[PDB]
DNA sequence: GATTCGTATC
DNA sequence: ACGGCGG
DNA sequence: GATACGAATCTTTTTCCGTGCCGT
């Protein structure tokens, strides 16, 4: 049929996947396959078409008749009937499940019980259960038809999003990331699909010239099946048609990187900066990215650049914050800080690492402050007559008030500083 | 009440007839004849023949059972995950083809589809590959979600250059035998911009209102591209000028303000032989008046005094 | 019945003879119209340029007594999100016209407010339903709609209404309602129009209100002033004057003194001295820069509010500032 | 109780700090039928919602400080169940429509609305007629509150009055200030605050050594009556009823956090200086301080070292003003916190 | 493809008659097709509920004129228009 | 009873001061039916609401308002789903039959009236819906639209509306009005009086009568029977006295800048506004025989300046100190 | 995209 | 007459 | 023995998918 299709592995070392991670993977398997297995999910998440299932396939046709079929789900509570009947698997029936169908994730309701549903899986009771295998592609999500949810899973498809930190974090849950399938491997197996097809891409002059194409292949995509349907295209082909692989999403890392120093493929920070706004403008117009870009500019040089530079990149970022939610703003503030960095960069740095912003742990500590505050507030209330704003709260009160409260009682009500002390 | 639009009167019927990007129209011939056509993506621009190209194909392909062969859904029908799940008993359809034909499923506008359709989309992709096949057509190859993109042979269609757009125009005008001059042909070239759907609508209004094709009466009914004015009055040396097409060829043109920021954003976007610095401090200008006009301030004092931010910032 | 109608929508035009000023477009429509085949359209332009008013005449000399069930007109007043697109406009279309006047029409007046995934599911409603029905679109703003849209459409650009336009519609007008106006008053209103035909007839409207006999009463350009509250050319060329030659504290005192006369505003004023300043042979080209800089500025400001007094000093400052660079 | 709220007046003959706007305060209150809707702005702490309680009390008689709290919950545009507190008196109203943030809006339109379209006649019924409603911090309305308040104490006046508290009226709009009387509560002199600390340590036994350390708290306190006292009752239990002259002036920690990071500002100017800058004002942010209190305050720092030229400090200024706009046009605060900080040390060096 | 035939007994079907496009000359073997949407002739379904007698009238120009009598009881008059428009599939459909 | 200006406000057209080139319109209006679409737009407190008030009383009577007119202001919702549904709803309805009583006494236009007060807070869908809604359904209903910023009406829905400028009131045509209220309400005043009163309320005539109503209040509780000065009414503005004016500018005058830090900190304690200081201070530096262009042509941008930072919702102390510092240093 | 550790291989 | 067909 | 390569880490607070009436 297809070569992606017709060219399958028929072992695990036609498989094209990485030594180690190949042992990672087999190790966890195995171990999910004993009596009282200590992990009861192996979570398998990366990009399309790494060998995610392929691999497990292929290790479950050679565990299952070890100890003991995938049973691949087909995607409200459907999912739940399935599962409902996807336990009875136990020995002598023991058939690695296979999740690599989600059910529907981007409707709240069933998301929550999926996620509802495979942690009654994780804390069942029962003594035996069967090995649970999910398999979630991380693929950012396109700029949908003006959806204003805005959601959490409205802008990447990855297994944080679908699943919740608990489920993610259980300690009977196995996550083993995967990774792009490396040039080497692309290249070993776009060779033997050459040395199968010899025959045709000889008749066809094109066995000549296939290390070519093999090793450009190897260069665009990391993903094998779009390698091997486009060396399918191309040797089916007859004139000189353009080689063109499915294009693959940068990270949030990724495009702080490229801001920051740059990228080695265009020495054009213009076209550069164009071509991550038409690619990846569901997350250059987030505004974490900015925040980002502010809490990682000091990572280059490890902070040993002039200090007129960074009050002109955070001068050029506070202007963008406001200039509203416009696309020129972005497009300014990311230009700036890269003609910024460019001029002053030069061979010798030994750049730094890049952070997270703590931002939502400022708000996270802001939440509990107000908590603080409330309690404070109504005690008063009750027991002094006394209503403060919560502008007092948060100026006079909160540092005064508890001071009070605990020196008088030094010698119900609040002893420590309103929403705990500054350091 | 009984001719049809040129440009639905003269869309092409078979894959020979489709100019531009010759390389990929020689291999969709190609597929035509051999068989076993892959799953494909056609992107690129208005205008181009991504579906003039994909609904030849299916003609081509399935010929005599391209009433149960061809289902095509687009964004004027409804394709939810429900309709994904219309999609599956097509799949499911057992029908007798040539030895090497597949079913095709024609999803137009592929861009705009939600993304549980295409989470399910790839459950009928992979259990249904060995008999249907899926064309997706798309104007941003972008939308259509990687794992999607992966089964799927990407063919992306380049802008029709003015040989492919002038041949077309006179297979056209041999037909409808229509009078036309070379500079005529040239301007209605230039306004189309590299899109064939334009460049017919622009001949036969050119026909209808006048009859002869030249320069005077195609230019006093089709106005030339003003992203090519605003990128004329970006470029100007001086404010006096620059100014001077603001006011003539897009104020008293009927242009509205917030148009000519838009444009004048795109065109410093895609700008050439200026500095990066002076690039990113014209986009600010630019964004600062944007701003200024979405607030309320629509007038021509904004826009000028943006040309005199950039004429200030171009000259030091 | 048609007389207590104010004069913007007693005055609009029923047949394509009575749009005046859009030639070309009225040209090419008529001659498709007779030629029996009519593309889809997309007419873009100002506002109160004469877009509905053309549409309305032309699927009225397409169809007419039958122009109630062979067009269908949906406008911003209208729901037209993705449903309404696949439902009411999908349904018009795939149903027949009874062989009434050949094709059916659809109207979508104030498109540039319709939501993308509206627009992109027309689409394949215009270009599918085609030998049926013919589309026309009508916007002001061409960067709301989308490309493809833009593609399918034929484009039609109607321009702001030229002086000789306005002069002939101000003569129908007047002629009905048995008023006589000035020629500088002529000269006034067609300049404060600005291109539009609406604020022509609201304006002659007022100016008919204001005068005490409308009819042995004429509408001069005093008239016209003081109903619009604009201020007079002598007004502002004073003004300039003043700020130009006069000290700081002279002009200040004429300016404030105008601006009372009359209750005059600030914007209208700056607007006037704006164009004269257009007009001035400046010879330094940094003149040019800081006036538009910070007149801009004072108008956004303006636009805001704040304190009027302080507005007016900085427009002083501002003109003096910039024509010291011009002798620098 | 603290000492703020025991000793807090109760009734506007036990005003003791500013006798011109007592004065005026009973003018007003003689004839409460056509009293318009008023705005106090003024310092903070210097007694506005003490001078309305006392004119409330004045007005509807003894009665007005008997609060109790009422929950009352609302819904936003969205399906966004909302809860705010309405502490509430036989004879007014208090609401702090900023404690529910963006969404006061639907506040302003349901409550408000509510209790002016009430007539409150009871049998043919100044007192109990017409209803006083505070809005305390009007400045946080999100200019579309303030729109929402044009036409609801405008048209239902006559059953409803609105007297709010505000320190400043820059951010409330023309049109609200058009339709109120403005009332404005100057700071009391630095003798009048030692003259009631001084009351308030006879009705106490701190047993003051000097009363030159009651005129030290009223100095550090910058015309703040609520601080004053804090800080009188702080060294009065820390100190024991006891205040020597040594006893240390207490001063509030995020205080003493901007001057700490005011001198690492004047003595480290770098990157990894900035860096630090930015972990310390995140620290304060967390705590819910407003940003544009901790910029006033970081510039009144920064203005007050000695080792500062004349040139820095108006650069400082300029800086400061120029960020603050910027803050106030803004979404966040950390951007124009930190822009001001990196100008600042650019220019120091 | 799903088929629902009237009988041709006079207590169902009372009487057919087809017209060349006259209502004048009767001919037989020439069928006349009406390419409907059923949301618009789903509309007739809660009138139908209540109908002793249904007359169906259509013309050349893809008018449906459905008149219902109730037992005087309601006179109910319906007009549905045709779609644009599988012929030769009807055809075939009930040639067989 | 109730505040002057719910007390004064106007009830037909004739009380409505300083506005004549539109009272004049819509008088003329009375007698004829062809009223059209209404934009007023103007300062604030100048007297929009209650002409149009008056003008809907005139028109249809206490009976007939109820059913022939609509009001929607800013204190209720006024979203894209409400101007689709309930205002396309009123403007589609039919118009009422007057009673013979409000025919034989009113002129009882063939229309209703939608009024839209602060139409400036909607948004641009809303005012987009309104366009076909006002045109369709134009000899039925008509449109009045209130705001004060004109920019924030966008420009299609301006071109449908006439529009008519409420001028700012000034003491040379609001001060017989002020004059009216005093005697009607036995305020004695010295001459100089009820004119400083409308200078310090710069075109707003709400305030320049809630002003004379605190002066009024004061002056009878004081019991002296003695006139209402000009430093009355201006300490209860807010107005800066002059010699704190006198001060800061001597200071200014100095240069040094701690002495200017101080006595602004000192200066702000006393709860003065900075928009009130800040025009005084134009008012000083403006109309001076004592600075030269240059002077005045910088202060007066940083001034500009200084105001256009103050409307936006800014700290008033580092604005202030700014201010003055930069004013030192010209 | 950068650093750091760890292989695998020539 | 009772069972089945908001986030 | 050099080095290219590879893995880990650098993270989270308008439009569309689901759960009363008739037969025995
Ligand atoms: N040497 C090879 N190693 C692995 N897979 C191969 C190889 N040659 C061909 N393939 C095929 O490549 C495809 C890879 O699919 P997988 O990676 O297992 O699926 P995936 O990771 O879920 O990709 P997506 O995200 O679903 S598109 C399968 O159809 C394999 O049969
Ligand atoms: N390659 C081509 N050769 C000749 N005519 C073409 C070609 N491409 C498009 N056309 C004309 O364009 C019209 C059909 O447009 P399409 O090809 O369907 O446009 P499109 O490429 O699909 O762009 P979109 O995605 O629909 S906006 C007809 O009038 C055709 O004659
Ligand atoms: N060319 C014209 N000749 C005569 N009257 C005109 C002309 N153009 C506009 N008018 C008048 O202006 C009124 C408004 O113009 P319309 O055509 O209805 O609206 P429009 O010009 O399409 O502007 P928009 O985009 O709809 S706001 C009409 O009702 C006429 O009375
Ligand atoms: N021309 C006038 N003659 C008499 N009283 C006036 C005049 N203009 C305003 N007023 C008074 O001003 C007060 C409020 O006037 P309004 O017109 O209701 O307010 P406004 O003009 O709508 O300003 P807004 O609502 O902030 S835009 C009333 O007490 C009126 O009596
Ligand atoms: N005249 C006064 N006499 C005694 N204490 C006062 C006086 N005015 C204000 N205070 C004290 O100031 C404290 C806070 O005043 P507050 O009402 O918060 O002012 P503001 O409303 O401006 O914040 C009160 O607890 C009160 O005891
Ligand atoms: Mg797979
Ligand atoms: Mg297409
Ligand atoms: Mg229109
Ligand atoms: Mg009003």
């Amino acid at each position: 049929e297809q070569w992606y299709e017709k060219f399958k592995p028929n072992c695990l070392e036609q498989v094209a996947i990485h030594k180690r991670k190949l042992k990672d993977v087999q190790e966890a398997l195995d171990a999910m396959f004993l009596p009282n297995a200590k992990h009861r999910i192996l979570l398998l998440s990366g990009p399309s078409g790494c060998s995610k299932s392929t691999v497990i396939k292929e290790l479950s046709k050679i565990l299952v008749p070890k100890y003991r079929k995938v049973t691949e789900f087909r995607g409200m509570e459907s999912f739940s009937e399935f599962l409902k009947g996807a336990r009875y698997l136990v020995m002598s029936n023991l058939s690695l499940i296979l999740i690599e169908d989600l059910p529907n994730v981007f409707h709240i309701d069933t998301r929550r019980r999926f996620q509802q549903l495979i942690l009654q899986w994780l804390y069942s009771s029962e003594p035996l259960l069967p090995p649970l295998v999910i398999c979630i592609t991380e693929c950012e999500i396109p700029e949908n038809d003006n959806n204003y949810r805005k959601f959490g899973i409205d802008y990447t498809f990855s297994a944080e999003t679908i699943m919740n930190k608990e489920i993610l974090m259980h300690p009977r849950l196995k996550r083993i990331k995967f990774n792009p399938i490396n040039s080497t491997l692309l290249k070993k197996h776009l060779k033997f699909i050459c040395v199968q097809n010899m025959k045709m891409l000889k008749e066809k002059n094109k066995w000549n010239k296939r290390q070519e194409v093999i090793d450009y292949i190897a260069q665009e995509t990391g993903d094998i099946r779009s390698a091997i349907t486009t060396l399918q295209f191309w040797a089916t082909s007859s004139g000189s048609l353009p080689i063109s692989t499915r294009e693959s999403t940068i990270s949030y890392f990724h495009a702080i990187g490229k801001v920051i120093h740059g990228s080695h493929s265009t020495n054009n920070d213009n076209e550069m900066i164009n071509n991550l706004f038409e690619n990846s403008n569901n997350l250059l117009s987030k505004e974490d990215f900015k925040l980002g870009i502010l809490e990682n500019y000091n990572t280059f040089n490890k902070g040993e650049f002039s200090i007129s530079d960074a009050s002109s990149i955070v001068d050029c970022l506070s202007e963008c914050d406001n200039m509203n939610g416009l696309p020129e703003s972005n497009e300014y503030g990311l230009r700036e800080v890269r003609k910024t960095f460019r001029n002053i960069s030069k061979q010798g740095h030994n750049h730094g690492t890049v952070y997270f912003p703590r931002e939502w742990k400022v708000r996270k500590l802001q939440n509990s402050f107000k908590v603080q505050a409330e309690d404070w507030l109504n005690v008063s209330l009750y027991k002094y007559n006394a209503v403060h704003s919560f502008r007092n709260i948060t100026l006079e009160f909160g540092y005064y008030a508890p001071l009070i409260r605990k020196c008088q009682s030094y010698k119900i009500d609040v002893v420590d500083r309103i929403g705990g002390p500054i350091e | 009440s009984l001719q049809l639009p040129w440009v639905e009167k003269y869309r092409p019927q078979v894959l020979s007839d489709i100019v531009g990007n010759k390389e990929t129209i020689d291999r969709l011939q190609q597929i035509a004849k051999d068989g076993n056509m892959p799953h494909m993506i056609i992107s690129g621009m208005p205008g181009i023949g991504k579906t003039t190209s994909v609904h030849c194909l299916a003609h081509e392909l399935l010929g005599r059972s391209y009433a149960d062969g061809v289902l095509e859904l687009n964004a004027s029908d409804d394709r939810g995950i429900d309709v994904v799940r219309q999609i599956k008993h097509f799949a499911q359809k057992k029908l007798h083809l040539p030895p090497g034909k597949h079913k095709i499923v024609i999803l137009d506008e592929a861009d705009s589809m939600t993304a549980g359709a295409q989470q399910a989309l790839r459950r009928t992709m992979e259990l249904y590959s060995n008999s249907t096949r899926f064309a997706f057509a798309c104007n941003q190859s972008n939308k259509i979600i990687e794992p999607l993109q992966s089964r799927c042979a990407i063919l992306r269609y380049s802008k029709l250059s003015d040989e492919d757009v002038l041949k077309r125009l006179l297979q056209i005008i041999k037909l409808e035998d229509v009078k036309y001059t070379n500079d005529g042909l040239e301007a209605i070239i230039f306004t189309a911009e590299g899109d064939m759907r334009q460049a017919i609508n622009n001949l036969q209004s050119t026909v209808a209102g006048h009859g002869l094709v030249n320069a005077d009466n195609v230019f006093k009914i089709v106005d030339s591209p003003h992203p090519l004015i605003v990128k004329k009055m970006l470029l100007a040396s001086n404010l006096e000028d620059s100014i001077q097409i603001l006011r003539t060829d897009l104020w008293k043109k009927g242009y509205s303000s917030i148009d000519i920021v838009t444009t004048s954003f795109r065109v410093t976007k895609n700008l050439a032989q200026v500095k990066e610095s002076v690039r990113l401090e014209m986009i600010k200008e630019i964004g600062l008046t944007h701003m200024r006009i979405l607030e309320g301030v629509g007038t021509y004092l904004q826009l000028a005094s943006m040309l005199a931010k950039i004429h200030k910032l171009n000259n030091k | 019945s048609k007389e207590n109608l104010p004069w913007v929508e007693k005055y609009r035009p029923e047949t394509l003879d009575e749009v005046y000023g859009q030639n070309e477009v009225i040209t090419t429509v008529r001659k498709f119209v007779d030629e029996g085949k009519l593309p889809h359209l997309l007419f873009y332009g100002p506002p109160g340029t004469g877009k509905t008013s053309t549409i309305v005449a032309l699927a009225r000399e397409i169809y007419g007594k039958n122009y109630s069930n062979m067009v269908l007109e949906l406008n911003a007043s209208d729901d037209r999100g993705i449903d309404v697109v696949r439902n009411q406009i999908k349904d018009f279309a795939s149903t027949r016209q009874i062989f009434s006047k050949g094709f059916k029409l659809i109207i979508l007046d104030e498109a540039d407010a319709m939501t993308n995934a509206a627009q992109n599911a027309l689409r394949r409603v215009i270009e599918r339903y085609t030998k049926n029905t013919r589309f026309c679109v009508l916007a002001n703003y061409a960067h709301k709609l989308t490309p493809a849209l833009l593609s399918r459409c034929t484009r039609f650009r109607f321009q702001p209404l030229p002086q000789e336009a306005i002069e002939r519609r101000i003569a129908n007008v007047l002629v009905h309602e048995k008023l006589k106006l000035s020629p500088n008053a002529e000269k006034a209103l067609i300049e404060l129009s600005n291109g539009d035909m609406r604020r022509v007839l609201n304006v002659l409207q007022s100016c008919k209100a204001t005068l005490d006999n409308p009819d042995e009463d004429e509408i001069s350009d005093d008239v016209i002033y003081e109903c619009c509250g604009a201020p007079r050319p002598s007004d502002l060329k004073a003004v300039l004057k003043s700020i130009l030659e006069d000290d700081w504290g002279t002009a200040h005192y004429t300016l404030n003194k105008v601006r009372s006369a009359k209750g005059l505003a600030l914007i209208d004023l700056i607007e006037g001295i704006v164009k004269i300043l257009e007009d001035y042979e400046l010879q330094n080209e940094e003149t040019r820069v800081h006036l538009l800089t910070k007149l801009a500025d004072i108008e956004y400001s303006i636009s805001k509010g704040g304190n009027d007094q302080i507005q007016g000093s900085a427009v002083i400052g501002a003109i003096k500032a910039s024509f010291e660079n011009e002798t620098v | 109780s603290l000492w703020v709220d025991k000793y807090r007046p109760k009734s506007l003959n036990a005003l003791s700090h500013n006798e011109e706007l007592t004065n005026f305060l009973k003018s007003l209150s003689d004839q409460p039928r056509d009293l318009p809707h008023l705005l106090l702005y003024g310092p903070n702490g210097t007694g506005k919602k003490t001078r309305c309680m006392a004119l409330l009390e004045s007005i509807f008689g003894p009665g007005v400080y008997r609060l109790k709290i009422d929950v009352r919950q609302f819904v936003t545009a969205s399906n966004r169940k909302l809860e705010l507190n309405v502490v509430s008196s036989p004879y007014h109203l208090e609401i702090t429509p900023s404690d529910m943030g963006n969404n006061d809006r639907i506040v302003i339109q349901e409550l408000l609305k509510e209790v002016a379209q009430m007539e409150q006649v009871d049998f043919q019924d100044l007192a109990h007629r017409y209803k006083c409603v505070i809005i305390n911090e009007a400045n946080s309305l999100t200019k579309d509150a303030q729109a929402a308040l044009r036409r609801t104490m405008e048209k239902y006046s006559k059953n409803i009055r609105l007297i709010m508290v505000c320190d400043s009226m820059s951010p409330i709009i023309a049109p609200i200030k058009s339709r109120c009387l403005l009332i404005r509560c100057p700071a009391p002199s630095d003798s009048e605050i030692s003259t009631i600390l001084s009351d308030v340590v006879t009705n106490e036994r701190i047993q003051l050594e000097t009363k030159d350390i009651l005129k030290r708290i009223a100095q550090a306190s910058n015309g703040n009556l609520r601080v004053s006292l804090l800080m009188l009752e702080s060294m009065a239990l820390n100190n024991e009823l006891a205040l020597k002259s040594s006893s240390p002036i207490i001063k509030p920690d995020w205080i003493i956090v901007i001057h700490k990071l005011t001198r690492k500002i004047v003595k480290e100017r770098s990157v990894n200086s900035l860096i630090e800058c930015r972990a310390v004002l995140y620290d304060l942010l967390a705590h819910c301080i407003p940003a544009n209190i901790i910029l006033k305050e970081l510039t009144f720092s920064l203005l007050d070292v000695e080792t500062l030229n004349t040139t820095n400090k108006s650069s400082i200024i300029e800086y400061s003003s120029v960020f603050d706009e910027r803050l106030s046009l803004g979404n966040k605060a950390i951007f124009h916190l930190e822009g001001f900080i990196a100008k600042v040390m650019c220019c120091l060096d | 493809f799903s088929k629902i035939k009237l009988p041709s007994n006079r207590s169902i079907l009372e009487k057919l008659q087809v017209f060349d496009g006259d209502s004048t000359t009767v001919i037989d073997g020439f069928a006349v097709i009406g390419f409907f949407d059923f949301t618009s002739f789903d509309k007739i379904r809660k009138s139908t509920k209540i109908a002793s007698k249904v007359l169906f009238r259509m013309d050349v120009h893809g008018v449906l004129s459905v008149n219902i009598l109730s037992q005087p009881g309601i006179v109910i008059e319906v007009c549905m228009l045709e779609k644009e428009s599988a012929q030769t599939e009807i055809e075939l459909l009930m040639e067989t | 009873q109730q505040p002057w200006v719910e007390k004064y406000r106007p009830k037909n057209l004739d009380e409505v001061t300083a506005q004549d080139h539109a009272v004049t319109v819509l008088k003329k209006t009375l007698k004829s039916a062809n009223l059209p679409h209404m934009l007023f737009y103007g300062p604030p407190g100048t007297g929009k609401t209650s002409t149009i008030l008056a003008l809907t009383k005139e028109l249809y009577g206490p009976d007939l308002m109820k059913s022939r007119i609509l009001e929607l202001n800013a204190s209720d919702e006024r979203g894209i789903s409400i101007v689709r549904e309930k205002v396309k709803n009123f403007a589609r309805l039919t118009v009422s039959k007057p009673s013979k009583h409000d025919l034989e006494n009113y002129p009882c236009p063939p229309y209703k009236i939608i009024i839209l007060d602060e139409a400036d807070s909607m948004t641009a869908d809303a005012q987009s819906a309104l366009r076909r809604t006002m045109e369709t359904y134009s000899g039925v209903t008509r449109f009045c639209l209130i705001c004060n910023y004109v920019t924030r009406i966008i420009d299609p829905l301006a071109s449908r509306c006439s529009k008519f400028r409420f001028k700012a009131l000034d003491a040379s045509n609001a001060i017989d009005r002020l004059r009216f209220i005093s005697e009607q309400e036995n305020v004695k005043c010295d001459d100089g009086v009820l004119e400083r009163i409308l200078d310090i309320s710069a075109g707003d005539l709400r305030r320049g009568i809630t002003l004379l109503q605190s002066a009024s209040k004061g002056a009878q509780y004081l019991g002296d029977g003695k006139n209402i000065t000009s430093t009355q009414v201006e300490e209860l503005a807010g107005v800066v006295p002059h010699d704190i004016l006198i001060e800061i500018v001597e200071k200014v005058k100095s240069g040094d800048f701690d002495e200017i830090k101080k006595y602004v900190n000192t200066f702000m304690k006393s709860g003065w506004s900075a928009a009130s200081v800040v025009n005084q201070l134009h008012e000083y530096y403006i109309t001076n025989d004592n600075f030269d262009t240059n002077f005045k042509n910088q202060i007066s941008w940083l001034l500009f300046t200084t105001d256009s930072r103050l409307n936006n919702g800014t700290n008033e102390h580092i604005q202030l100190l700014n201010l003055l510092v930069k004013i030192s240093q010209l």
